[PDB]
Formats: C-alpha cells, structure tokens, sequence
C-alpha cells in the first residue's frame, strides 16, 4: 500500500493548527487572534491561497533536529488573495511557533511571495508578529532579514507595501516594517524595540514599561514611526481593508477610480 | 603610491580583547592612497567616520565604524551622517569601501523616543540601493541586523573580506547562551563550545557570506584589484518614478 | 641564458616576413619558421636545416611529467610508400615471408625508377600493393609480422 | 466551460504500480475547456504531446510527457519537438502548461552517437528562455536532469504542483542504495527507510520546490486561478542582439 | 590565546591539499591534472583570486555530517584571472573529493562566479570534471544544476562561454557544457554521456566500452558535440589559451583587433 | 602581415575541368593573415569548413565548402555546424567571410527520411539573420538554392565576388537542357549555345548580384578593405522577444 497520503493529511492538519492548542489558547487569552484567522478576516471570503504550506527549517544544531521542533510552515503563513475584487499578496506572522521568530525557510517563504508580486505587479500587505531571529540558526537568520531588506528596497516605489503589527516585535524585525510605505499598529497589544526594557535597565540603568518603550502611543504619538493605531486586531484589519482601496495595485496603474452618486 | 603596496602595521592593530578601542581613521590613512582622506563631518556624530579619499588615483567614499567613540554603535545621528553620504556616492558613480566594526545600535529610551528605527531604515536603504561598486572588510565584529546595515554581502554586494579578528554572530554570546539555554544551569561549559564555534568569522566564510579572509597587511592590494575589475559593473532594476526613502 | 651561456640576440622581430634576420653575438643569421603551434612545436630552417623545438614554460615543462606518453601502433611491421607516382609490379602476395633488403615492389616517379626493400624479417598478413596502381606517398603497402 | 468545474476522473487515473502505463491525453481533454484539444505532430515523437488548447477562454501551449510509449523518457525527436513548441509558444505569448512525468532519458548508444546531449539542451534552453506564465504539475515521477528540463521551479517557473502519486528523486532507489550503501553488505531495511524516507513528494515539498500538494480533482480549478494572475507578468532580462541556441 | 589563526592556516593548507596527498597521487597516476594546477597553467602568472574558499557543504544526512568528510571548498576551485592581460572568470571541478560531485555549495560557487562575470561582463571558463551528483544530498543537487542551468541559458549571447571536459563528466554535468558556446575535450581521459556502459547493458542489453560510448573521438567525429580534441591537459590549456586570444570579452564589445606585422 | 599583400599562388588552384576537385583549406591559409587558421569541427562534418582566423589585425569568421568531401555538397552535419558557427560569430560582432564552391544538397534517402530540409533552414536562417558584416567570394559554383543558402547577395549580404571561374545556374547543364528543350530533340548543339551562354558568371554580373569579377591573386587586398569600410555597419530589424529558428 501506499502511506503518503494519510502522510499528507496529518501535516495538513499540523499546519492548520500550527503549534498546538496550548500556544493557540495562549494567544487567544492575551486579545490576539492567530494568523490564519488575521488572513481569513483580511481577504475576501474562498479567495486565500496558500504557498510554501510543506517547508520546515533546516536547522540541525542545539537540539534543533528532533520531531519536536520541526513545524510545517514554519511560524509564517504566505499566500495570496483579493480584497474587494483586486489582487494582494499576504504574509501573517505565527507567534504560535518559535515565538514567529525569522528563519531559513521564514525569510525564503516572504521573499518568494515577494518576487511573485513583483512579477505580477501587485501590493504586498505583511501581518508582523514576531520575537525576533532565531539565535540557534545561526547567521542564517541575519541573511534572511538583508534579503527581505534588499526586496523591500528593490520594491519600493514599483508596488505599494503595507505593515501592520500586530504583537511584540524586537531585534531586526523592525527595519523591514520601516522600509515599508505604511505602518499600523495595533493598541496594547503591539510593540517595536530595537532592544528589550532588560538590555536598557542594564545599559542605561532607568527602568522602563515595554508599553511606554515601544507601545502603539508611544510610535504614533512622539516618535513619528507607526501612522495609525486601531483599538484591535478586528478593527485594524477592517480599517486596512478600507484604506487597501484608496491605493493603485502598481505604479504603472493610474489612481483607482470608483464610482461617485 | 603603487597598487600593491604592503600595510604590514594594520596586522596588530585591532587588540587581541574585545574591551578594548582603537582608531579606524588609523587604518583608514594606512589603507589609502599618499595616507589623505578627506573627512566629512569630522566633529559630529564622531561614532561613524565618512570621507572621500583616493584608491590607484581614482576617487573613492569610506564609510567605517569608530569603536573609539562610543564603542562603534550605530545611532540616529550617525545613520543620517552616513546615509546621505552614501546616497550621494551612488549618485555619482563613486565607489564605495566600507570598515565594518559595530556591537549593534545604541539602546535606551532617547534612541526609541527619537524615531531610532527610521534612521537605521535610512541607512540600510541607502547601502541597499547602491549600485556602484562596494567593497567591504569587517576587522573586529559585526553584530545583529548592524551587520546587515553595514553593506553585508546579501545586500547586492560585490565584495566582502573579514579579518581573522573578525565576528560575524547574530548577538552577545551570554545573550545567545541565555536565550538558548534557559534550564540547563550549565552555562560553564555552554560558554566553551559557544566561543569555541561561533566567536570567529567561521560560520559567515562557511557559506559564502565572505569571500575569503585575508591577512591585514594585504588589505590595500586586495582593494585596489577589486576596483580594477568592478569598474565596468552594469546592473538593472525595475522601472519607477522614484523610490520612497524611509525618512 | 641558456645553460650559463649568456647571448644577445637582436632583431626586428617581424613576425610575418617569411625570412627573420638576426644577430647573435654580432654575428648576423638568417632564419625561416616554416611551423608553430600553440603547444610548444616549432619547426625553425637554421643554417638550412630544419629543426624540430618543443618550447614550454618551467611550470608547465614540470607539469608535463605527470602526462602519460599515448602508446601509438607505429611499431614497425608496415613500409609506406616514398614514392608517390605509380607502381610498375609488385612482388610480394599476402602469405610471403620477408627478410631484410627484400624487395617489395618497384614503383616509378617523375623520371626514375626505385624498388623498395623490407627493412626487416618477417610475413605479410596483408597486402596493398597492386600492380600498374597510382599510389600516393605515405601510403602503406606491406604489412608484416 | 466554468473554470471552477471539478474533475474527480482524475482521482484514480495514475496506477498505484509505477509499472503500470496511463494516457496523460486523457488528463489533457479532462482539463482543457470543453475536452477540446489540437495536437502538433500526433504520429511523431509520440512520447511527448504538444497542443494548443483553450483555459477559460485564453489559448493556452500544452506540453506532456507519454508514459504509454517509451514509458514516457525522452529523446532526440521529442526534445527537438517540444523546443520547436516551447519556443513558438513563447514568441507569441502564449501560456505554458506543462504534465511532468518522466523517468530520465533513453539509454542507448544511437542515442549518444546522434547528439542526445544537444537536444536535452534544446529542450532545456526552450524552457528555461521562456518568459511567458508557465504552470507545472507533475503526476508520478520526475527523476534526474529530465525533472530540470521538464520546467522545473527553478528555471523562472511560476507555479510548480504536484500530485499525491508524485515522486522528485536523483534517481532510482536502486541506483542510489548500491551507489551510497556499499559497505552495509545488506540492504533489507535500508531499502525501507529510503523508500518511505524518499520516494515521495515530500522533499521537494520541505525546501519548497513545489508550491504546494494538490488534489488531481481540482487541477482545473488551481490552473485556471493562476492562470489569470500571470496574465500580467513581465521580467527583464540583459540585453543581447539574440543568444546561441545549442542547435 | 587565540585559536582562529592556526585553525585558519590548516584550513587553508587542507583546502590547497584538495582531498589528501593519496587521492592526489592516484588522480596523477591517470595521467590528469587536479583543478588548482589547471587554473595555475591557465591563467597568467600570479593572477588568479580565488573566491569562497572556505565554503563546505551542509549536508546532514546519511553520516556525512561527520567532520572526516568536510572539506572546504567542495569539489570546486573558482575565482577570476587575466589572459595575456584580459580579464576572465574560471572554475574548475576538483575529483579529488567524492568524484566532483556538485552539491548546494558547489552549485552556489558557480553561480557567484558567474553572477559576478555577467555583472562585469567578462567570460566564463569551466574546467569540467566531475562524476555526476552527490546522491546523499538529493534535490538539493536537482536545484543547483537548475540555477546553473538558468545562468547559462541567461547569459548566452552576453559574455562567452567555454566549456573545457577534462575527466569523466557523467549524470547532469553533461547539459551545462551544451549550453556553452564551445565545448573542447582531451583524448583518452575526457568522457561525455548520460548514462553509463553498465545501464546500457543493463536496458539495451549490448556491450559498450567507456571510450566508445563517451570518448573523445566519438563527440568529436560522429555526435557533432565537442569542437575540438587535445592530447593531454597542458595542450589543452595551452590551446584554450590561444583561442581565448580570439574572442571579445562580452557581447557590446567589438571584435578584437591585435597588431600586424 | 601587410593588407595588401597579394596571393599569385591562387590563380590557378582551381582546376579548369570540373569534375577535379581542389582544397579550400589552402585559399584560406592564402586569405588570411600568417596563414593562421583554427580550425573548428575539423574531424567531423568535413564537407564544410569554419573557424576563426585574423584579417588585419581583426578577428574574422571563416566558412567555405570543401570541394574534396562530398564533392562539397550540403547535408545535415555540415548545415547544424555551419549554421551554429554563424549564429555564434553574429552574436558577438565578428565578421564573416564567405568561400563559395557547391553544386546542391547531398540527394539520397537517408537525407531526407533525416530532415535535410529542416537544417537546410537552419543553415540559410543562419547567414539570413546575421547583422555583422559578410563578405562572399565564388570560387566554382553556386548551383540553386545552395547558393541562397551560401549567403548570397539578396540576404542582406555587404560585397559579393565571383572568380573568372564562377558558375551561378539554377542547376547544371543536363538538367536545364532536357528541361527547357525536352521536345526540341536537338541537344547536340543546344548544350553548345547553353554552356557558352550560362555556364559563366556573366548572368549574375550583368544583373547586379555580384560587386565585381575579381582576379584570385587580388582577393585578401579586396576583403581586408571591404572589412575597413564594413567596420561600422548598422542596420534595424523589427521587435520581437526572438525568432523562431527551424530547429
Ligand atoms: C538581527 C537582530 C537580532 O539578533 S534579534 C535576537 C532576538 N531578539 C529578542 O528579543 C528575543 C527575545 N525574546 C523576548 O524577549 C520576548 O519573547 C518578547 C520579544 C518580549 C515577546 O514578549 P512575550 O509576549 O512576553 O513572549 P514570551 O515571553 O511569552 O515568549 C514565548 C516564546 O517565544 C519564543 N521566542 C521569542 N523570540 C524568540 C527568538 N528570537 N528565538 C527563539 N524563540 C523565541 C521564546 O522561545 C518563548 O518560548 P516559550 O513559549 O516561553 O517556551
Ligand atoms: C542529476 C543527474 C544524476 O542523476 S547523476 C547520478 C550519478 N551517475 C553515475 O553514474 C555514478 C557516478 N559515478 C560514475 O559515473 C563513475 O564512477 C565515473 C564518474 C565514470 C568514475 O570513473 P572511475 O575513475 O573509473 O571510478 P573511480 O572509482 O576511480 O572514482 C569513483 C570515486 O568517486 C566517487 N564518486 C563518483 N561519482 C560520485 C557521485 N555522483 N556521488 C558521490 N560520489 C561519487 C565515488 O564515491 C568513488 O569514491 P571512492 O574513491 O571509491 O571512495
């Protein structure tokens, strides 16, 4: 007989439900829904489809080989969609595995989405909720972040890209953000640091709230980093939608134009 | 001043403990040609270096790192500094040399208050869209997304060497160990086979992320010999009006 | 320098003409190069005799001793034909032992008639010599043992 | 025809044994508009099929491979074919879909002393060259340089699929358990973990090379989607007054 | 005490001993070169840079992980040198290691090599020799010949590109050389095909001999395949050398011009 | 070597009868300059001969028929070279220089169960398309469509020459006359007045296809001045992605 398939399905369902029910339950308990659900209430109903669903990262040191650390997907859901009819393509973080932490495959997943819509002439929207790089990957982790850096650039002024954080974001998943048109962020539950309040009492010896370090206020009130901050990740992903219309699919597009009663 | 001369003094320079500062504009003088630079913004945001000077008598931007000051980190004022430099030299066809040499950024509520993040952007965007020639020596470490700011290989690069005092990590080994090992309250030798296998530019020569290390003393010659052969580099993009610079 | 031997040789290196004249310790020589190939082989008219030269660099001269020699299936046993105009009889069929001094078969050309003979003892296995056939120079004849 | 129509039919339709022969004109006609379908060349180089076709509307280049004669392999008149069409399709901007199912080319020695080398290259060029949207699925098996001439991911492909009976390997397991075991002496168990370790889609799948694992049932409906999105693509490529195809 | 230096030394003294002095022996004893003694007789003297020296391959599976058999560079010596004072980029295979095979990193030093040439616009020398694919590392070999082969289609018709096969070139390193624009081979130690004498008995069910299936004189004589045949490697180079002296260095260049006399 | 150099030695290589053939190699190595030539597939193909060589200086591309193969009839072999060598030199700037001695295609069977027209094509494709300069000399023959096929004038050709010993007919003698006068029954003298009045280059000089009736001894101070004029020929084609060669 042939075992592939059943193969197939269990990882199917393990890609579903990412990195178990514990780290979905504990998502949920701090007022943030999880990535499939953030892309699910972003697109339009039966138009999502996903990429790269099989890929796990390739790491095989600190422990890093075993069953119990290889996840399907890889703590980044990649895809494409439409809104309101017009295409998009879409990347949501998984805080659920690895803390959404950037890795091997993490950075491969986005960039090919990248390459794909700058191929295809379309925007990219990226859903950001994650720790940082995975420290026992190695410098591979630092070659995903210049990659994604350099196809942000290369991107930029060609086709429009849109950031919404939705958790904490520290280290070097902060940059891309930046490079990015447009920020938004979302309150109480969203933040962007370089480095964590500990690394500041230790260096600078003041003691520091995360929320009054790198909260949603704290961005879009004295730093001038963030645009716009939205009570919570149903309003914020509505809000996107609507503000996803105002804008042209690619610089050789002229300004949409809808009908006016 | 010939192309292949030999810099043997640089091959002592960055001290043997990594607690310890010295000079880059040292090693820029003993690098270039006649030992003239001209800097830019000698006296403000002292923790970057920036400058026009002369490689084989063709004019050249450096870009470095200044450990003297401030222990090398990247801060708001040093990422403008350097970033409009680097706009300007690739507006102009002049090739660009970078002294890579940086901790990271410079921590604490002021840097977040101040907009830190977009500057840093400023920065990587102006060494990521660089299509002039770029050649970049790391000389005592390179840490976290600093390293990719700094010109990094992956940034469409032409050309990366490391010293052997280099150190290409993702961040501090106690950090790393810290993050890594939470319950194994065996950090002593935890610490040994961490230095042991990542303190060194080992894991970034491995898979190309250098193109090879080189002895300090040939630094010049290997330049000079770069910017013989790139000098008819011609590379495309796709089309647009303009970009959108993260200021 | 060749071989401690210290030399001067001037010229105006006209690599086209097809005489070079020079002058080797001011003694002037006059010299063709009838070949040249990209190998090493140059075949040089001196003194009105043509010598074969294998040129190569030091590097390579030392790298040359790691080639192995190709065996070639010129171990005697066949005569070619000097002559390239025709052949008046042949007196050697397949079968035929031959000696040294043997007459093979007479062949003329361009107002002369020569018969060559077999440098060496044995038998023929094949023959490709007829007689009244125009035969080209080169071209083997005999093959024996 | 709706571009959302389902085709269960091509459920079963690849046998379990990889022994067993199956028509991929049958695929053809179940997935093309209104199962109609005019092929090139029908009497000649039959273990490949070349078309043209309809999908939603849009004329579309079908290219296939025939396990039912020569189980499948390719050789000189099929590359030379498939070039020929590839080629056409692409100078007139006309989509590729490609059927991959493929053990490698034919063996023999008429095969080498005719040029088998420079028509493997034919084919390869003509896929690789291509600029127009082009959508791979493979259906059984792909095996060796053939899986890299069959408009693979990495040849600026588009979307690449793969079926649950598909299988991406170098080789044969039996070439590859005699060429990396040979010490072992016993290969009973070994032959186990390779198979269910390797004789699957699943690798690809890992690193990425396939988008994703699709049901044969909704071919239709995954190609014609996608081939509405690529209707809008454009690459730039170096300039040249024309290349050396190696005819 | 530092312990890089020493560790930098032996690495690059194992990287020019390729794969040992044994394997060194019995590759002179066929009567062929190693790789870093071809570049040497090709390019000019003290003239040749060569690039990711240090590169090992990251393969895990099937015990070659273990660091008896981790060498740098990887089958593959590549960098760039001057012909009589114009500039080329080479790589040459080394069968010292594993015969040749060609792994991620062998395949991503030859397409640096060759991104860097295109980028500049200089040509590309290949000195071929290698056994086929590393089977221990599967798609990944299936992906590097891809990319390869991807370059080379790229760049034809923007810089030259010449293809010497100096040993036994088996398996997939057969169609690169075909995409090339000249394609040179060496008598008697030099093989071109797909499949070996051994598969052809096994299907075809007739003997063949290694020379008549993929010899020299067969590629050249009656397959139409190879251009040109040389006695031994120094020949071979030499006359490379010489041909080389023809071409243009790219494709927006005009025909050289040389002095007459 | 001098550009004006003249080559006596040619004035009589080719041999009054024309069933006795001579050899092309030794008008090349007469041509060119040291009588340097490369020979490329010289063991294979042997009815055709291509190479590089130098005409002042300058690299040229050589092709020309071999009267003493095959009576320098085209087939397949020597058209798949043939018109892969002039692809190559077109693609990178290198002018051409065309030696012309054919009587037509090689007849028989196993040509065209081969696909003889197919390369036929592919060579006359080949010297079609070819934008850099081409220079044509007639040396004995040109007989129908080969002679289109040897990069006639009214491909786009630069200069055309013929020897006093050139030939351009449609076909031979016999076949016109037992064409044209099949019921005439008068072939003994109507051979006379066809041979004396199409057996000559004069039907193409007098209507234009070729530039001049040169003597042999004169030919390499013709070419090389043709190649200092031809130097900056520019021409425009219409846009397309590429062609679509017969291969
Ligand atoms: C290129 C620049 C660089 O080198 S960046 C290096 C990584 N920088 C970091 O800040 C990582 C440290 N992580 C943290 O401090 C916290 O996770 C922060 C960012 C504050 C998130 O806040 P919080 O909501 O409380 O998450 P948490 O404490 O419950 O952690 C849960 C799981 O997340 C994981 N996680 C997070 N980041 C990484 C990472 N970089 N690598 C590996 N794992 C990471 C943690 O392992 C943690 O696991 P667990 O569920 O507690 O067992
Ligand atoms: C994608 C394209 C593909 O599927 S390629 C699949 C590989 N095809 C093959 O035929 C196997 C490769 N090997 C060969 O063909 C022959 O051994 C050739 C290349 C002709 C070697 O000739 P010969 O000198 O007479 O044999 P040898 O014993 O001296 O050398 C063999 C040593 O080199 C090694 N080798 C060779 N190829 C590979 C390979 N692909 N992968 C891994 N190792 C390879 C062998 O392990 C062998 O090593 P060892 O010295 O016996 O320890």
């Amino acid at each position: 007989a042939t075992s592939v398939n059943e193969r197939i399905e269990n990882k199917r369902r393990t890609a579903l439900l990412g990195g178990g029910q514990r780290r979905i339950d504990a998502q949920h308990k701090r007022g943030k829904l999880t990535a499939r659900e953030r892309i699910s209430l972003l697109l339009d109903p039966g138009s999502f489809v996903e990429s790269d669903m099989f890929v796990e990262h390739r790491c095989a040191d600190f422990g890093m080989a075993a069953d119990k650390n290889k996840f399907p997907g890889d703590s980044v859901v990649t895809g494409r969609g439409r809104i309101n009819g017009r295409l998009v393509y879409v990347f949501s973080q998984d805080f659920t595995v690895f803390g959404g932490s950037l890795s091997g495959a993490h950075a491969q997943k986005i960039c090919k989405i990248m390459d794909q819509a700058i191929t295809v002439g379309a925007p990219v929207i990226g859903l950001n909720d994650s720790g940082g790089a995975r420290i026992q990957e190695g410098v591979e982790s630092l070659a995903g972040y210049a990659d994604i850096f350099l196809r942000n650039v290369t991107a930029s002024g060609v086709i429009p890209q849109i950031s919404l954080i939705m958790g904490p974001c520290a280290g070097g998943a902060v940059y891309s953000p930046a490079l990015t048109d447009f920020t938004f962020m979302v309150k109480d539950t969203s933040y962007l640091f370089i480095t964590g309040p500990d690394v500041v009492k230790s260096v600078t010896n003041e003691d520091v709230t995360q929320e009054e370090l790198g909260g949603a206020k704290t961005h879009t009130t004295m730093s001038g980093v963030a645009h716009r901050a939205f009570e919570n990740d149903v309003d914020a992903l509505c809000n996107l939608r609507d503000f996803f219309n105002y804008l042209p699919l690619s610089s050789q597009d002229p300004a949409p134009v809808r009908e006016c009663h | 001043d010939p192309s292949d001369r030999l810099v043997p003094e640089l091959d002592t320079i960055v001290p043997l403990e990594s607690t310890k500062a010295y000079n880059m504009v040292d090693i820029i003088h003993s690098v270039v040609d006649e030992r003239e630079f001209f800097e830019i913004m000698p006296n403000y945001a002292k923790n970057i270096i920036v400058g026009f000077a002369r490689m084989n008598g063709r004019t050249v931007g450096i870009v470095g790192n200044q450990p003297k000051v401030a222990s090398g980190c990247l801060d708001i004022n040093s990422s403008v500094k350097g970033a409009r430099f680097v706009r300007f030299c690739d507006a102009f066809n002049i090739p660009l040399i970078t002294f890579v040499d940086v901790p990271g950024f410079l921590p604490g509520t002021a840097q977040e208050y101040g907009g830190i993040i977009r500057h840093g952007a400023k920065l990587l965007y102006a060494f990521a869209e660089a299509t002039v020639p770029k050649v970049t020596v790391i000389t005592r470490k390179a840490y976290g997304g600093a390293y990719d700011v700094m010109s990094s290989k992956h940034l469409c690069g032409d050309t990366n060497y490391a010293w052997p005092t280099a150190e290409i990590a993702v961040m501090g080994a106690k950090g790393a160990v810290e993050i890594i090992f939470k319950g194994h309250e065996n950090v002593e030798a935890a610490q040994a086979e961490y230095i042991e296998k990542f303190a060194n530019p080992f894991p970034a020569a491995v898979r190309g992320f250098v193109d090879d290390i080189i002895q300090p003393s040939s630094t010049r010659a290997r330049i000079c010999c770069d910017l013989d052969v790139l000098a008819s580099k011609k590379v495309q993009r796709p089309w647009r009006k303009h970009a959108n610079i993260p200021l | 320098e060749v071989d401690g031997s210290k030399l001067n040789v001037t010229s105006t290196w006209n690599l086209a003409s097809p005489l070079l004249s020079v002058s080797v310790d001011g003694t002037q020589r006059t010299v063709q190069c009838l070949s040249r190939e990209a190998g090493g082989n140059m075949s040089i008219q001196f003194l009105g005799t043509v010598y074969k030269v294998n040129i190569l660099t030091r590097l390579a001269a030392e790298l040359n001793k790691f080639m192995l020699e190709k065996v070639t299936e010129d171990t005697s046993s066949v005569l070619r034909s000097p002559m390239p105009g025709v052949v008046v009889a042949v007196s050697v069929k397949p079968g035929d032992a031959v000696a040294e001094g043997q007459e093979i078969c007479v062949i003329e050309a361009m107002k002369m008639q020569n018969s060559m003979t077999a440098g060496k003892t044995g038998t023929v296995k094949s023959v490709h010599c007829q007689a009244g056939d125009t035969v080209g120079e080169g071209d083997l004849l005999v093959e024996l043992e």
